[PDB]
């Protein structure tokens, strides 16, 4: 989505400033974790896929 | 990170034209007898006069200073006169950033802790090097203790033991 | 008074001046107890000047509060004053759509 992550809050708006930080740090943790594991899981599957192709070529000859 | 409670306006030298003692209430009892907040002084009339109060503080500390004060609102016009001698009073508090006039709203409120009057509590952060000014003709619950601090979290409501 | 004859929202900004002393109030507006009133179909606020000596910021013991409101297309804005009103000269006709960036990075 089209989003502007940046927000501005004065000296008497620290609670909603920290709520905004919690939203940003929340998305950060969710995305870093999911993106990292996705890479780990897909790389395993890709190297397993190559193993299958080499094996299914030997087991055709 | 660096909290410090200090006497901003000393009780002995700061208020020579006003009463520093008679500002006690049954609502805030100490040793079974009438008292008040430790960090605040409820300034009342000396004799039958409340001269124009004008006090200033310069933040000579290397950090932000938390200054708290109160605006008292009496129940009746007779209660206003028996405490400050002046009918139409005003309180002014100002810094480089903060600026607000206070006008006392005199009316009978429902009794909370035997009190038909109200007292509003205000605070502001004084920047290092900045000046805070108090101007009053009555009703100002003046600061006695302020707080020098370096801000960094949250608050926990619990009955769990500390270890 | 002003009528929004434009086909969009008009940003109107004004100021309320608060002098340091009663002598400073009289040497600028001649009237002791003044008032400012600003009103639209939605907006309505009276302004009373708070006269007191504030700590010096840029050689000034007085303060000036800056106020704004959006005037709807076809709506009317009214100013009534006996003193202390920093009146609008320039307003802004606009169609709102983002965020703000604090940067020293060059524009290209």
């Amino acid at each position: 989505q089209f989003t502007a992550v940046g927000k501005e809050f004065n000296h008497l708006e620290k609670r909603i400033e920290n709520l905004n930080k919690k939203v940003d740090d929340g998305f950060l943790d969710i995305w870093t974790y999911n993106a990292e594991l996705l890479v780990l899981l897909e790389n395993e599957r890709t190297l397993d896929y190559h193993d299958s192709n080499v094996k299914n070529l030997y087991e055709k000859v | 990170s660096s909290f410090e409670r200090f006497e901003i306006f000393p009780k002995t030298s700061s208020w020579p034209n006003h009463d520093s003692n008679k500002g006690v209430t049954a609502a805030c009892p100490h040793a079974g007898a009438k008292g008040f907040y430790k960090n605040l002084i409820w300034l009342v009339k000396k004799g039958n006069s409340y001269p124009k109060l004008s006090k200033s503080y310069i933040n000579d500390k290397g950090k932000e200073v938390l200054v708290l004060w109160g605006i008292h609102h009496p129940s009746t016009t007779a209660d206003q006169q028996s405490l400050y001698q002046n009918a139409d009073t005003y309180v002014f508090v100002g810094t480089s950033r903060y600026s607000k006039k206070f006008k006392p709203e005199i009316a009978i409120r429902p009794k909370v802790r035997d009190q038909e009057g109200r007292m509003n509590y205000y605070w502001t952060l004084v920047e290092p090097g900045d000046k805070i000014t108090f101007e009053a003709t009555g009703n100002l619950v003046v600061p006695r203790y302020a707080f020098a601090m370096e801000r960094n979290s949250g608050i926990i409501i619990s009955d769990t033991p500390v270890h």
